[PDB]
């Protein structure tokens, strides 16, 4: 299930470790696109049961998180790889299944 | 070879081909029946919280624009991969120029590699840009410049400072071969904190702009009047629209400023000029979904139709006649746009789920045995006395 | 403020069933108070839906002509009361409501039971007399429509009873404006001024649809998706992609020639192969010595 | 779902252009109500582009005739009266005929104001024997089809020189289902799909203004 969480629950998420990738979710409740994203999230959230984690933060309440993470607009997503070497991937705007299938696979 | 070139003027729109993507978000009031709204409440959908967004990125101005007749061309950068070629499929099929689109096998469309610190609080410090952030000027393609004879673009443009000298490069070459500069502002998300980070960075750009388009909620953010009408009210009082006097907005005013345009949704279009002031209300009671609440398609649609007017009679920028039909007929294409999408898109009932507004307003038939509206056996009747 | 302004300059409740209302619109353009007006005309009488009861089920009946101990009235007057009987409701759906009651009195339009949707206009409205105190059962279905259509009862939906439009000049001939005014009936289940709104948004709705792109423009919620499908099949055993959806812009063409191609309309790759040498020249400002460098970058890609 | 298409486009000549559209599927009595509103928009509410009043510089002497023009003065305005225009002009801008002497006077040698473009160019309009300058002022405007020795050109503002509309009726079982074509004849100002989405827009603007409300 994809879980709403702040940006203190985040801070405790992304320092400590994982084994799955981890894909965060920046949303508003006014914003229409966020809406068709989260239905795209959740069918991925169904293909990677465990494979994977993703996490919604509303940028209405944490906007000061919102934009120290860079967040220029909604939809916005952050695939952030449990290897510490590698970096994050943040994706704008509605983009389609297969791609966020393959950032999980080839980078993250 | 400007005697191949046509009519209508060319339109060269600068800036990024994102898909439904919306810089901001800010509380408004729109006009609206609220009788109607009480009576149709179980049927017509509405937000609990009115928050508008500006409209989306210099892509949808152009796709807009091309659908009312205009002519228009983008100008940006799309990686070589299939979404960049998606969206430049897209493009050509909604009939905007994409010659003037560099295409990038080196960078990746929508995709930027951050480096997040995990030392203190979290911070993101972008490493890679995108393939729309990373249009150089030598890929700047002067030859649209030439035919174009207005160049748009939006302070998104301006967020990467690899990205804001190529902007500053193609404006100032558009303003050299005598191109009209229209400055959508649709200010982003990080900006609309510290007001002197957005002053300082969109000061030079500022002044180089013949036309400036704002919102109502962008201009009170950049004249410092702190919003305090209400919101989210069942009443139409004149003080949630309200034309705010020339000398109020004097102080945003230069040398070669010609028109600023001052939008409240399709509500209400504001117009400044040096020598007119004035307004013209609209219509935003228009069918709204789930999937479209921010309604970013009226704002392209309002800013498609003021550069459709402005560039065939680009003389009349002046006539207070001509700015007033201009502003109506932005209203109408912001409205029509609007409640087109809702069509499109639908509502909530790539896995994506969508009903149409038929299936909506469909209840359920009530026919549970155990309910009150069936025919029950004999036993339990409790035949209700005259 | 507005230029063109509309407003009611009557309404009038003859009964809880007879809603009368006038409206004007003005100033308009000649010709315009035409258009308008008949459009609104054939939209109020033929494009506004209503609902109203569509069958009825009895419990202990033979047939629809027989009668019933303890009712005034036969069981084919019932239905005919039924039928007369004016709702309102904004939903689409069969919809079922309930008569359960037990004798004697006057049985009216407010001894139904109705979903929570539905919602009666005249309480007063008389569907049956109870002489005896008798258990009388009546199962009913609900509908809302267009048009015209157990026992089933023959229902007319339509709310609008009537309409009338007059149109008057303004004045003398600066424009030669005119002054429309709009007469509108209604039965109760929507005011005049409802139905005017009503009919005005289901005009839009019948004339947007040209306004949607042409069939068959993008290829087959999210247009975009679809054709990215395409290319992940496609990069899956490997293909290419045909020449249809290829475009000129992609290929590095002067500006002269391409404004040439786009003013023929020629827009794919698959459209400039089919056209001709001499079809190109046909062109204006596109001649002989422009062939040979079109075909090179041909002959390169 | 409710779509459009075109079946059938034909370009006879510059200024002679035919498309046919097609509406599909339509619930009973939808079809005549859109064809009757899109027919009435597409014959008066669509602004086309015309000459409106002509006048002879150089002081012609007034006569019905001039020295060296084959046509009459009455022939030239008959002329001017039918070459075809395009624009997007908001008021009225003038333009101008100025021939040095023999030979062919067409619409190609008009002085066009900006926003104003012509359809044929080959479009005749006087013919020049003797080698006389003639100088002309024409007046253009643009206006709706249902709306100083100068003299006037009693013009008819009909881009759209025809249109019509048919309805098919299909049926399986109780289900019905109704298509609505429209065809639509051009003077080539403007192509028949552009003037079947002026027409829609047009008739959507009429009917917004019922949905205003005021301010409070």
């Amino acid at each position: 299930l994809v879980r709403k969480l702040s940006a203190q629950e985040l801070q405790d998420l992304v320092k400590g470790e994982r084994k799955v990738p981890l894909i965060v979710d920046f949303y508003a409740t006014w914003c229409g696109p966020c809406i068709l994203m989260a239905q795209e999230l959740e069918m991925l959230a169904v293909e990677y049961e465990s494979n994977a984690m993703i996490v919604k933060v509303d940028t209405d309440d944490e906007y000061e998180f919102a934009r120290d993470m860079q967040v220029r607009g909604l939809p916005t997503l952050f695939f952030i790889s449990p290897d510490p070497s590698k970096d994050a991937i943040r994706t704008e705007g509605l983009i389609p299944l297969q791609m966020m299938r393959d950032i999980i696979d080839n980078d993250m | 070879i400007s005697h191949t070139y046509g009519w209508p003027p060319l339109v060269c729109c600068f800036g990024s081909a994102q898909h439904a993507f919306v810089p901001s978000g800010r509380p408004a009031n729109r006009l609206l029946d609220y009788e109607r709204q009480e009576r149709m409440k179980d049927a017509v959908w509405a937000p609990e919280k009115y928050i508008r967004a500006p409209g989306g990125c210099a892509g949808g101005v152009a796709i807009a624009l091309a659908s009312l007749g205009g002519k228009a061309a983008f100008m940006g950068k799309l990686g070589d991969d299939d979404f960049g070629q998606a969206m430049l499929y897209y493009l050509n099929v909604c009939q905007v120029q994409t010659r003037s689109v560099k295409i990038d096998s080196k960078r990746v469309t929508a995709c930027s590699t951050m480096k997040i610190s995990k030392r203190g609080r979290l911070k993101s410090t972008c490493v890679k840009p995108c393939a729309e952030d990373s249009l150089s000027k030598s890929e700047i393609n002067v030859d649209v410049l030439k035919e174009a004879k207005m160049f748009y673009f939006t302070t998104h443009s301006l967020l990467d400072k690899k990205m804001m000298s190529t902007t500053l490069q193609a404006i100032k070459i558009s303003k050299q071969l005598g191109n009209v500069i229209f400055y959508d502002l649709n200010l982003p998300l990080p900006l609309w904190q510290s007001l002197e980070e957005t002053k300082s960075l969109i000061q030079e750009v500022w002044d180089l702009a013949d036309v400036i388009e704002v919102t109502k909620q962008e201009l009170e953010f950049l004249c410092g009047i702190e919003p305090t009408e209400e919101f989210d009210t069942k009443n139409n009082d004149s003080s949630k629209f309200v034309h705010y006097e020339p000398e109020t907005v004097e102080p945003l005013w230069h040398e070669n400023l010609k028109i600023l345009f001052v939008t409240n949704g399709t509500s209400k279009i504001h117009y400044y000029t040096k020598e007119h002031n004035g307004a013209v209300l609209g219509m935003e009671d228009v069918p709204i979904t789930p999937f479209t609440r921010d309604m970013s398609a009226s704002g392209d649609g309002i800013v498609a139709g003021l550069i459709r007017m402005l560039t065939v009679q680009p003389d009349l920028m002046n006539d207070k006649g001509y700015l007033e039909r201009t502003a109506r007929y932005a209203i109408e294409c912001g409205v029509v746009d609007q409640w087109l999408l809702a069509q499109t898109r639908g509502y909530p009932p790539n896995g994506i789920r969508s009903i149409t507004e038929r299936e909506y307003r469909t209840s359920k038939p009530y026919d549970e045995p155990d309910g009150p509206y069936v025919m029950k056996p004999v036993e339990e009747r409790e035949y209700r006395k005259l | 403020t507005r230029t063109l302004q509309w407003k009611c300059v009557e309404s009038r409740r003859d009964s809880k069933r007879l809603y009368y209302g006038r409206f004007i619109l003005s100033p308009l353009m000649k010709g315009q108070a035409d258009t308008i007006g008949i459009a609104m005309r054939r939209a109020l009488l033929g494009e506004i839906e209503g609902t109203c009861i569509t069958r009825a089920k009895f419990e202990n009946i033979p047939h629809d002509y027989s009668n019933i101990v303890g009712i005034q009235e036969s069981v084919h007057e019932i239905l005919m009361n039924l039928n007369e009987i004016v709702l309102k409701s904004n939903l689409y759906g069969t919809r079922n409501a309930l008569i359960c009651v037990q004798g004697p009195g006057y049985i009216t339009a407010r001894d139904i039971i109705l979903p929570p949707s539905v919602e009666i206009v005249d309480n007063t409205q008389h569907i049956a007399t109870l002489t005896e105190p008798i258990n009388l059962c009546i199962g009913l279905k609900i509908e809302r429509n267009r048009g015209y259509s157990s026992y089933p009862i023959d229902a007319v939906f339509m709310p609008v009873q009537n309409a009338n439009h007059s149109i008057h000049s303004y004045g003398n001939g600066n424009e030669k404006q005119e002054i429309l005014f709009i007469e509108i009936w209604t039965n109760g289940s929507l005011t005049p001024k409802e139905a005017l709104h009503e009919a005005s948004r289901n005009l839009i709705n019948l004339f947007i649809p040209f306004l949607h792109v042409e069939e068959e423009t993008f290829y087959l919620t999210l247009p975009l998706f679809p054709f990215h499908n395409k290319l992940v099949n496609l990069r899956q055993k490997k293909k290419e992609l045909a020449f249809q959806y290829i475009f000129i812009d992609q290929l590095e063409l002067p500006p002269r020639i391409y404004n040439c191609l786009k003013k023929s309309n020629i827009h794919t790759l698959l459209d400039l192969l089919n056209n001709s040498q001499e079809d190109l020249i046909k062109m204006e400002h596109f001649h002989i010595e422009d062939v040979k460098k079109l075909l090179d970058i041909l002959e390169k890609k």
